[PDB]
């Protein structure tokens, strides 16, 4: 079981992976440092270690670029974590933990969203105290948006070591082969809405034929994703040198 | 005068950290910014009127990415030191300057930080993590850990140093050119990407018809030792059926006519539905339920 | 028998393992998509 | 949505259009006409096409690094889509 | 046998396919058409309609395009079918009939164009109708360029019925092997015409780059031919934009 | 005063099935043409000089596809209808709208009709034919005919409708664009389809050497019971032959230049040919001879 | 060939050569010279590239979907084979 | 053994059959090339 | 062994292959000719024609452009010829000389610039002899001018044929198996140089990008060298028409 | 007056053969070149200065392909003839229209003649030599030097009967572009023989897991007898592994990457070395003695 | 067992010959490769 | 290098940089710079690139066929590399 010093450690834990989600700057919300810190302060440290890289391989490319925002893997990662050390099974629970995780990163990315747009009175609150020039009130506001930002994956993990182990485990024995399997699909469906997204910002009636050519260019399989971009600047630069002469 | 001393720069540099402490969508990291600046605004200026300005000043609209903002950051101090000492710099050099630094930085510290360096650091320490050594998560600590902080405090005192001599060698005439090939190759490796990495595969059986004589090995006449081996290699090699019956599948009708032919159908959904205004959460969740649905009703 | 999760590491119904060579493909194309992306949206 | 924000995103592309140097371009009068027409029908324009911001940056490299108050106060009048998905 | 009613039935038939060979219009000398009718006027409807169902794939892309002609099959399908009938076999014999279908399809090509010159005649006789405004002559005049296209392939179907089971049957008992299988492979090679007068219409110096890419893209067998085309439209959306920037 | 009902408007739709009656080479379809004007002109002009003058005028040079020429016979009646009654139109006017549009209207035409929906049309009648299906025929009666009587009525009544209203919005700027385009697509498609559909396969066999030592199977020291199965996809995973023999034939000495490279070469003569003014009846019949020859000489 | 069709084709002709709009379109004058001058030998010209009847819509829409009685006339002037095999 | 006859029907010495495959492009393969053909003779 | 009528014989022979390896007019140095008059006068005739058979195919497109030199056939033909004759072992030391041809054909390559290098120095001798106007001392000096070249080949026969059959079969049974093997996989690697001056002399900005393309084609293994050819000059013939229109 | 004849032409032409005579790397075919001339200048010029002065002349650096040099001596021996008899040329189109012919006359013989015509009859004749034929050597000489002497001497007749008629329509508009356009498919075509025809193979292994069930075909529940092989194939077809193992070897690294990258590197750094003045003889030594290191340590 | 010599000759330990195809696309590369380069040259 | 050769080939281009002819054609007057100076520095140019040779079959072409003594001179002051190792 998890004693007094545990589950404090493990929720100071989940606060700094919260802090770290919008932060990006010490990264303990990356999968494997964070499974790495959940393992060492519960006991089981080499099956947290085992499912945190196989998170930081599913997380590889999950980075906020704009307004846009990643599915939040520091809740995914502290989830299925603790997942991991209440439901038992430490290195058999490492499949259940890592399909549990990809749901549970779609709402950290909600819980993100919400945060950030709870954010705006934040800002107005600072937008008042440059109007009345007061440095105080703008460290005390930052420092408690850090605070919510941290606990908004401190307090799912809270309800979850609230739920104990038993309908922790409960929950892990009651998964329907066909829930776990539909959800791996839909996750192999996800990355066609950033495609769209990226397409949506680039697409032009002068580019559709590019995207047509490498599409179909994709179905060579001999043919490697280097040798595909090797193919694609030297499109570019053949249109862009004839286009310039094109102008004049 | 108003000169700034080590300390401050350094202070300077502890407090960006939290340069993405607020994050609201209105205005995207103004909050960290000015928080960054605070000890620039109080050893720059006392009146109440001037703090007032700075700050007002340091609220607007600010975002790029966290790492490669410490270049803004000392153009930024070496700007707010001449106005501080006299300069005619009036509201349109700070702010311009600072916009001008925002986009390309971004554009340029997206692809080095995010998609070539992090994934790579994490490959290396997911693949030491799950091949049970602790040295994983320690590696990629310490080696993240010491690019950011060694790069954010070199460019901060290049972009100090430098004053806004930089930015006046920046001429538009060549973004135009480095955006338009970016846009292509982009587009082409997106359309492969779409073709290969988008995954929409259907299972149903369509059509099984029961093959004449001489369409599959038959594997009745075949001779025992040394020699069946050899007659069903060559029959299997001159593209005899290895069963009496042929399976036609739906993703092979679909795949007769083009390969990723479902995901492009996804990707231009997902296009139109964007267009739409419907939120991408939403539409991901509903593609979670739609997984969930179409392998429950066996199509995918 | 084999559920894809992308980047490399599917799973079993007891063990999950990452493919190398889908590790890399997925970090090569990452890299140009993010590169590209960057570039053209400034 | 908030009548203040509709207003003062009305006020603000009116005043950016009498600019001379932000009339000059083309590519931004089309953002800012648009954005006052959304303006005046009491809606927040949602660009999908993040297009308005790196627009700001390319007027403003080709003012010497210079930028009026109009178009500051409006870099904040964009919805811009916020639920990533990844490249993976 | 065939009966009287048969005999003319069948007649009847064999004009309207060359009544409809040239109006196609409700398309009776369509094989899936023409064939079924044949079958069933003479009680021999499955393997008739079968044979329709196999030539009119054959005879899928046969359309007459300006001054170009089809490979008539209005007398591929209802001669052919005859035959069919006459010499038994009735499940047994779609095979042996089509084999004779494509060089019948070609026979009444020569035929097609006979008539299509006999019908010079008659507009010279209707230009002085055109000279004295007779709305009778014009019409009377143009049911014989209407009916000459029926008897087309009527005057065939007779002297196949005229030549009755007898020798029918003794010739396709007296076929070679070779005379069936050397045809089928110039019927594979007769496309290589189409392709010609189709390519000499669009052969320029300009283009002929894009035949030649296209020709050695075709050697990669993972392509479709969608996607060759997609890649067709590709050059083709670049070169114009490329070339109006260049022009002007 | 000179009004066409609607009754003589379908008069001309049940005339228009004869649009290609005559069918001689000089002029193509004007005997089709002039006959289905006759119920509109009977009425329209009633002196012998008056009917003489229409019916030359119609008797000229008309050919398009003749289910695209209904919108050209509602203009056509537009216009006859508003000179009956008083319009200077004189011969120059009632023939370029016709000629304006028989050319353009037919490469819409005949892609459309001819060559997408006649065959997507009859391989469904195909499909259910080849399988003892009366349902097979009579699909495709009904199909092909309620389309075509719902396209030609409706548009001829849209060409009267609409007077030559809708011919002076049809400039080429857009036709200088689409045709050099299509051409594009075709010289690349048909390539395509030179390499692939056109059937020139070459059976005589050149050289048969005997190979050596490592290079086959030797199928005599292979293991006896599930490992000599094992060595037997092994060795030919590696490139070991099935046969102590390597066959090269005459397909792969071309084949080993560029595939289909025999089918350009009769792709090239054809053209060749056509321009030799040959007529392709001549070519085609002797096309059929050579497979005759050159299947009996054991060639192809 | 027919003695009748030659001599009205070169009266053609030569009518179609001196109308000022036919001159302009240049691609025509093409069809035109080699067509007079086949008809110059007796001879009848043969489209087996099928250009001529394209043009004449393309100059025909160029003047306002107006046609002389020259290339009306002259339209059955031309060969245009007549042996189609299809695509297949 | 099967003479070829094009749109995915060859034959055999008692009874011909369409290939699906072969039938489907060409349906598709005559479309793309009518349709350009068509466009290009305007 | 070797008689003293075949001595001088063997050395002509060789002397001529050097005459001739500068001329390039009878083609006295290639393999086939080459092995075959050294074979013919030694006796060992068939296994020197097998060997000039088989080493003409590895030269096969070694030609001299401007001042670039081929790897010298004259010396590797004569040397690999007398290997074979002076060792024994006709047919079965067919390889064994195969595999010291291709190093001495480098050898060669050092000789012959070292010949030609000298061969300015009669230059000088014959500007002078312009400024005379000495017709005799200009024919002179050209038939020495050419005699060195032959001799270039005939003093490494003269040391070879010195080195008598015993040196020279001890040698080829104390070639380490080693020595063999990694002389070939250097000779796969060379061509790297020679593509490396043609491409320097060939590559700039413009035409980088049809290198990647033609690199990034060369992996799909249906397409053929003619059919990469094919492809390389279309867009050589649209690029020429496109940068023609944007040009002027 | 100085008419040449038909016998010192043909000596010319018998001089000729040593065209390359010389070979010095300061001037290429100079020697050959001036040796040539020596029949026609003792016949065309007496004086001892005039003889100094052709001497002078033709010393001066000439160089292109042997065979396609008849036409410039023809045209030499044009220009000299009207110019020994009288006319004002001063030794600016002597040189003029050797130079003018020297170069693009190159870029067409040694196509022509080295890497065309040399090897298509080398490897034709070799064939037979291999095969212990006497044959083939016979051939080779007949066949290259029957076409040798009919071209060296046709055209050396040629030159003397069109002068300098024919580089007057030599013109440079279309100079320009045959080399453009040979460079664009030069950089494509060295481009796919880099990526094919350099062999740089790297042996070492790097990763050897061990599979789990279900991965590799399992050779010990296999059926015995005409059910062993077809449930082999089957289990082939789907994937799985002929071993329990799977071997990854260091050239499936860099493959993964690309094909021949390590050929593109190698080119490059001769193409790096060749610029840095190195002389080739060292790059390919070095290059023997590479393959024999990385043989010996089992890299290559 | 059989080291690469170019042009379609490998070798063995006693014995070398000839692959066709792979001498015949060694002219086709020459044949093209050598057109460019003097070509470019020029 | 030499040193009668490196004075001649700074004599010989000198008098080329003056010609007006050799002036017009641009590739030719980048070339002889570079010929000066490498001449000034006492070497002797590496052009592995083989570049002066045919620009002078270039100039010579556009001049009528015509050269000059300095050109004609300066063709022996090239490197070109010399170690061919073929297609293969
Ligand atoms: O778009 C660039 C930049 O935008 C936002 O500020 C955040 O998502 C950053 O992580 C990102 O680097």
């Amino acid at each position: 079981d998890l004693n007094f010093i545990q589950v404090i450690l493990v929720i100071f834990v989940a606060f700094l992976a919260g802090v770290e989600g919008i932060l990006d700057q010490f990264h303990f919300h990356q999968p494997v440092i964070a499974c790495t810190l959940i393992g060492l302060v519960t006991g089981n440290l080499l099956p947290c270690l085992i499912l945190g890289g196989t998170l930081q391989m599913i997380a590889l490319g999950w980075a906020n670029v704009g307004a846009a925002v990643a599915p939040d893997a520091a809740l995914a990662s502290i989830a299925s974590a603790i997942i991991l050390v209440l439901g038992g099974q430490g290195k058999a629970g490492v499949t259940s933990a890592i399909a549990i995780a990809v749901p549970l990163a779609v709402a950290g990315l909600l819980l993100t969203i919400i945060v950030r747009t709870l954010a705006t009175g934040i800002v107005h609150i600072m937008d008042a105290a440059a109007k009345e020039g007061n440095f105080r009130k703008i460290e005390m506001w930052q420092y408690i948006a850090i605070i919510m930002q941290g606990v908004r994956i401190a307090i799912p993990a809270g309800l979850i070591l609230a739920i104990g182990a038993g309908p922790v485990k409960e929950m892990l024995t009651a998964m329907p082969v066909w829930l776990t399997d539909g959800l791996a699909i839909g996750g192999g469906m996800v990355v066609a809405v950033g495609y769209a997204m990226v397409i949506n910002m680039m697409a032009t009636k002068e580019v559709w034929p590019f995207f047509a050519i490498g599409f179909v260019l994709a179905t060579i399989s001999q043919l490697t994703l280097i040798g595909l971009g090797a193919i694609g600047i030297s499109l570019a630069l053949i249109y862009l040198a004839l286009s310039k002469q094109g102008s004049g | 005068q108003l000169k700034l001393t080590k300390k401050d720069r350094i202070s300077v540099w502890l407090r960006s950290t939290f340069l993405q402490g607020s994050w609201n969508y209105e205005r995207m990291q103004n909050g960290g910014w000015a928080y960054t600046l605070i000890p620039a605004l109080k050893k720059l200026y006392k009146t109440k009127e001037d703090r007032s300005a700075a700050l007002v000043r340091h609220m607007e609209f600010f975002n790029t990415h966290p790492y490669v903002a410490a270049p803004i950051l000392g153009v930024t101090l070496a700007l707010e030191e001449e106005r501080a000492n006299g300069a005619p710099i009036d509201d349109v050099t700070i702010q311009g300057v600072k916009v001008g630094m925002m986009g390309p930085l971004a554009g340029i510290g997206d692809p080095v930080f995010w998609f070539t360096v992090k994934p790579i650091i994490g490959a290396l320490a997911a693949s030491l993590a799950m091949s049970g050594n602790i040295l994983g998560p320690i590696i990629y600590f310490v080696a993240w850990n010491a690019i950011r902080m060694a790069f954010t405090w070199y460019t901060q005192e290049f972009g100090y140093r430098a004053g806004s001599k930089i930015t006046e060698d920046l001429s538009g005439g060549i973004l135009q050119d480095i955006t338009k090939g970016a846009s292509i190759l982009g587009m082409f490796i997106l359309g492969s990407l779409v073709n290969r990495w988008v995954s929409v595969k259907f299972t149903p059986t369509v059509s099984s018809v029961k093959l004449d004589k001489g369409a599959f090995i038959d594997w009745d006449k075949l001779p025992s030792g040394a020699k069946g081996i050899q007659s069903a290699l060559q029959q299997q090699a001159q593209g005899l059926s290895l069963t009496d019956h042929k399976i036609t599948t739906l993703q092979d009708n679909l795949d007769s006519l083009i390969p990723g032919l479902a995901a492009l159908g996804l990707t231009l959904f997902c296009m139109w539905l964007l267009k739409k205004k419907v939120s991408p959460i939403v539409i991901i969740l509903g593609l979670f339920v739609v997984g969930i649905v179409f392998h429950l009703l066996h199509l995918m | 028998m084999a559920r894809s999760y992308g980047n490399g590491v599917y799973c079993n119904n007891k063990k999950c393992w990452v493919n190398r060579g889908e590790a890399t493909q997925s970090i090569i194309g990452g890299m140009i998509s993010g590169w590209a992306s960057g570039l053209a949206g400034m | 949505a908030d009548y203040k924000k509709i207003n003062s995103i009305l006020t603000y592309t009116s005043t950016a259009l009498k600019n001379p140097k932000i009339i000059k371009d083309k590519d931004l009068v089309v953002l800012l006409t648009i954005i006052q027409e959304e303006a005046k029908q009491n809606r927040i324009f949602y660009d999908y096409k993040r297009k308005f911001r790196p627009a700001v940056t390319r007027f403003t490299i080709d003012n010497n690094f210079e930028i009026p108050d109009c178009l500051v106060k409006l870099l904040s009048a964009v919805e811009t889509p916020k639920a990533w998905s990844g490249f993976s």
